[PDB]
RNA sequence: UACCUGGUUGAUCCUGCCAGUAGCAUAUGCUUGUCUCAAAGAUUAAGCCAUGCAUGUCUAAGUACGCACGGCCGGUACAGUGAAACUGCGAAUGGCUCAUUAAAUCAGUUAUGGUUCCUUUGGUCGCUCGUACUUGGAUAACUGUGGUAAUUCU
RNA sequence: UGGUGACUCUAGAUAACCUCGGGCCGAUCGCACGCCGGCGGCGACGACCCAUUCGAACGUCUGCCCUAUCAACUUUCGAUGGUAGUCGCCGUGCCUACCAUGGUGACCACGGGUGACGGGGAAUCAGGGUUCGAUUCCGGAGAGGGAGCCUGAGAAACGGCUACCACAUCCAAGGAAGGCAGCAGGCGCGCAAAUUACCCACUCCCGACCCGGGGAGGUAGUGACGAAAAAUAACAAUACAGGACUCUUUCGAGGCCCUGUAAUUGGAAUGAGUCCACUUUAAAUCCUUUAACGAGGAUCCAUUGGAGGGCAAGUCUGGUGCCAGCAGCCGCGGUAAUUCCAGCUCCAAUAGCGUAUA
RNA sequence: CUCUCGGCCGAAGCGUUUACUUUGAAAAAA
């Protein structure tokens, strides 16, 4: 019940879609607050769906009463699907990354760097 | 090459003498009052002071009419009043040469806090503000040589998460509690 | 070095551009364009620095693919295409136009613009030559090239050109009595009117020009640009007038703003 | 902070150095709870180097007859994703080190009216009076037959 | 016609020229589909040539450490200048041909040395200096040593190639392949220096490209090079022990200040740690946020040097007896050692403190 | 210090030349 949130700088941006602005937090007693709940609050002042805002980069101040952070929200989920970067996305889980590290592709790309034509596929 | 800033400085100076009676006796007794760690410390305060000192000796050369002289000055003596050392009675530039060390360990939140009789001890004030029971305005303040703003001064509090303002208890009544 | 360099270090970037150290090692190095790298500002600097639009280079990079930026009209897709002084982008989405001028302090500002004064820029024009079957050319600052001027219009004059049509409507010539913004130098982002200018064969020429504040001071004359007639320049000024400060009564500026606010 | 003490003589004043005293970097000994920063195979061997990686690249817009996929509707020249290969571009930047190098490098200063310049930006691109409703041959992937202990061989 | 401080400039007119190892004039691609058998909108590549940008390359003026146990130097093989060329992208002894005999030097040439890449800078400093700058920015050079080229706008390129020298790998003995002064890591050298870690999220770069790639870069690990903040206790009572103000002729009294020591009591306060969850982030980590536990004696304990003088601090106590030993220097040690070896005490700086070396 | 043009003042001159001095503009960022 003792949550609040303010919303510092503000500015609208038409060409990437979004209410882009920075989130402040006060949470007097608690540990700071988990984004999945600062989405719903945040969600029920500009009435729009949870799923289509997007929120992160929160700091906590030193002594606990404050924090900090940045949020965007777009217009339709679409429109976030394309201009998001992949990774906050992939917080919400719209997004999967294929699970391949480094070396993998490194070895692979140096191994098929030595055979011609349709024998590079035949290589992993 | 990289992303990183290398600036960095020493904040103090040691002495030339290393062993002599009056140095030794006169930084003790600036130790003991305002309950510091270490001569280190002093020699902190000592050297910033000095800084300061080194400035305005080096405008006091300059001409008055001078556009520097004038700017630079009026910024230092501005910083100076608003820490609280100087007045605006003595807001000339010479009186900063009528300096001493007291002055800054004055300032020092350490020793506010046993002035406004917050803590009832010189020592228990330096434990109570590095134990985060002290709060300058909404803030907590974790160091006890943080200087102390002459407009901030006026909100030193008991920081509302603490026992004394705040009312929580510490873990020593919440076990003699458990226990009765 | 074997050829030219395709990088820029962040800390060598022009001082103007205003970064900071600690964001990375590098820094934006402009294609290769219309104004000296030197002088200029890449558009990445402009769209996510300046205007706080875009965050990071790649929302940037979103941005100039939907093809929305367009610099004298025409969109530009490259990020790092440098605009200079005097220059007009024009964004459709937000309707917002701006030009490029020089600050008091030297630094390229933000300044907002009319959509109808938009349609226009000024140029410097940096030569004369005459080519092919005795037909007259005009080079600006701007590198745009232009042929059939008018036979008056001689070195150092600013024209008046059309976004649209690239086409000079009219011109003002170069002389004392004229109001001028210095482009590069020491005095960089004043602005004033020529008093006096001295030639020195063999050398730079000299310009004096003197303030609404009556403050006189020299410059190259490659430095100066010419922007208007008499008193009254063509382009909008940006809201610093274009008048320089002493740093005391800049400082005083500040002051009174701050007991004035509350 | 514009600073000096001990040491020659039985004692004294000197010249005078030795020693002390404070920083600063490299090493090193002992010790070490918390947090923010952060240098780090330069000196000697620009000595040697296993192994892995560090430079690749496709839009709607240069070449698709791989069924590799699907793909529909199937005489539609080519629907569409698309490995490969040809083509184009890049690999001259960046990274590392300090051997050489003493008016050389280099710095400020100037010049190119004594030159070259991918690219980008604008200019030009029916100014020439003399099979085109489209031209010629080849080659790679691919198919297949192979060689050599050995290769990013052919 | 136009332009400069100045052209053998730019433009114009005349005669011709034009390279088969050829110069320009688009035999090309996409998306929309419309108009009176014809017409065309937007783009993509191309392209000779101007101009421009990034440059690059050569020149101008002034500036460098030590050395005379280097005083004359260069010129038959270009030294200095002249004239015509060749070569080059052009200016030039750049190179050839022919002439001239010059050019440099105590204002230090020429030669040698440098534990010499040059700057921006660093350390130290009253004023003046001295020393250092391999090292993150700018410039130069180099990729085992030399040399020589292909390709190209651009390399005399080394994650291209061709040799020779030095090294070293494979071999079926015919042959083949090498270049960490990129990142890691290994050997050697040494007084002397980190993980065969995770990433393209940031910063920028490259590409036909919004999509791919990047040991450039970023992030962790190791890190007492160095720099910043900063714990190891605070409080109260007593118990005294003491001391200063007040009262008393003194004895004494005081509820008034302080201080220590308390193998004195007392609960209050917290971080160190352990640790749910959040946050952090490309994914983690740390910090910060926060629940839960978590402080009374050898614990959750601070060490490094010192204790004759310089120089702050012992005429202690026991051992050694010109030995072992200390001691930067002056000195100490030969049976009462304020200097050794130790126990006690105190002294300096303090999460630091000593040694050696520039 | 002085004359030829332009709207009594600017461009044109020179005065022997330097050093010294003050002023301007140029001096990458870190
Ligand atoms: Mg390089
Ligand atoms: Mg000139
Ligand atoms: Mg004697
Ligand atoms: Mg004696
Ligand atoms: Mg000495
Ligand atoms: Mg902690
Ligand atoms: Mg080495
Ligand atoms: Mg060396
Ligand atoms: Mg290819
Ligand atoms: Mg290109
Ligand atoms: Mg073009
Ligand atoms: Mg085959
Ligand atoms: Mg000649
Ligand atoms: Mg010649
Ligand atoms: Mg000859
Ligand atoms: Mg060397
Ligand atoms: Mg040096
Ligand atoms: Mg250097
Ligand atoms: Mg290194
Ligand atoms: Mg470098
Ligand atoms: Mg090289
Ligand atoms: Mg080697
Ligand atoms: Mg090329
Ligand atoms: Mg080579
Ligand atoms: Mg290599
Ligand atoms: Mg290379
Ligand atoms: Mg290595
Ligand atoms: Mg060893
Ligand atoms: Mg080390
Ligand atoms: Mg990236
Ligand atoms: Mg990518
Ligand atoms: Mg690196
Ligand atoms: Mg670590
Ligand atoms: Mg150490
Ligand atoms: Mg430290
Ligand atoms: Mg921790
Ligand atoms: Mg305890
Ligand atoms: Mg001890
Ligand atoms: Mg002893
Ligand atoms: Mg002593
Ligand atoms: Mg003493
Ligand atoms: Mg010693
Ligand atoms: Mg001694
Ligand atoms: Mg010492
Ligand atoms: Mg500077």
């Amino acid at each position: 019940d003792t949550v609040t949130i303010r919303t510092r700088k503000f500015m609208t941006n038409r060409l990437l879609q979004r209410k882009q602005m920075v989130i402040d937090v006060l949470h007097p007693g608690k540990a700071t607050v988990p984004k999945t709940e600062i989405r719903e609050k945040l969600a029920k002042m500009y009435k729009t769906t949870p799923d289509v805002i997007f929120v992160f980069g929160f700091r906590t101040h030193f002594g606990g009463g404050k924090t900090t952070g940045f949020g965007m929200i777009y217009d339709s989920l679409d429109y976030a699907k394309k201009n998001e970067p992949k990774h906050r996305l992939a917080r919400h889980g719209l997004y999967e990354k294929k699970k391949t590290s480094r070396k993998q592709r490194k070895e692979r790309k140096n191994r098929m760097k030595k055979v011609r034509g349709t024998a590079k596929a035949n290589v992993g | 090459p990289v992303a990183r800033s290398w600036v960095c400085r020493k904040t103090y100076v040691t002495p030339r003498r290393p062993f002599e009676k009056s140095r030794l006796d006169q930084e003790l007794k600036l130790i003991g009052e305002y309950g510091l760690r270490n001569k280190r410390e002093v020699w902190r305060v000592k050297f910033t002071l000095a800084k300061i000192r080194k400035a305005a000796r080096e405008l006091l050369t300059l001409d008055e009419k001078d556009p520097r002289r004038l700017f630079e000055g009026n910024a230092l003596l501005r910083r100076l009043v608003r820490i609280g050392v100087l007045d605006e009675g003595k807001m000339k530039l010479d009186y900063i040469l009528g300096l001493k060390i007291e002055d800054f360990l004055e300032r020092r939140l350490q020793t506010q806090v046993f002035k406004l009789g917050l803590a009832k001890s010189i020592h228990h004030a330096r434990v109570l503000i590095r134990q985060r029971h002290i709060r300058v305005r909404k803030q907590v303040v974790n160091i006890p040589s943080f200087i102390v703003r002459l407009d901030s001064q006026k909100h030193i509090d008991f920081s509302l998460r603490s026992p004394y303002g705040g009312g929580r208890p510490g873990r020593v009544k919440r076990k003699n509690a458990k226990k009765g | 070095a074997r050829g030219p360099k395709k990088h820029l270090k962040r800390v060598a970037a022009p001082k103007h551009w205003m970064l900071d150290k600690l964001t990375g090692v590098f820094a934006p190095r402009p294609s290769t364009g219309p104004h000296k790298l030197r002088e200029c500002l890449p558009l990445i600097i402009f769209l996510r620095n300046r205007l706080k639009y875009a965050l990071t280079g790649d929302e940037v990079k979103k941005i100039c693919m939907q093809r929305f930026i367009k610099i004298d009209g025409k969109v530009r897709t490259d990020i790092t295409y440098p605009a200079g002084f005097m220059d007009v982008i024009s964004i459709d989405k937000t309707g917002e136009n701006f030009r490029l001028i020089y600050d008091t302090k030297g630094r390229f500002a933000v300044h907002r613009i009319t959509p109808e004064e938009a349609k226009y820029k000024l140029c410097k024009v940096r030569k004369i030559f005459v080519g092919t079957k005795g037909i007259p050319h005009l080079v600006t600052h701007d590198a745009r090239t232009i042929r059939y001027p008018d036979p008056l219009i001689k070195v150092n004059d600013t024209i008046q050109i059309d976004l649209e049509t690239g086409k000079i409507t009219d011109f003002i010539k170069f002389d004392t009595g004229n109001l001028c913004m210095v482009t590069g130098g020491a005095n960089l982002g004043r602005i004033g009117v020529i008093t006096n200018r001295e030639r020195h064969p063999g050398s730079f020429d000299v310009v004096h020009v003197k303030d609404a504040n009556g403050n006189s001071f020299a410059t190259r004359l490659s430095n100066i640009f010419v922007i208007g007639k008499g008193n009254k320049p063509w382009i909008s000024l940006p809201r610093g007038k274009g008048i320089r400060l002493t740093i005391a009564e800049e400082r005083d500026k500040r002051l009174a703003a701050k007991q004035s606010s509350g």
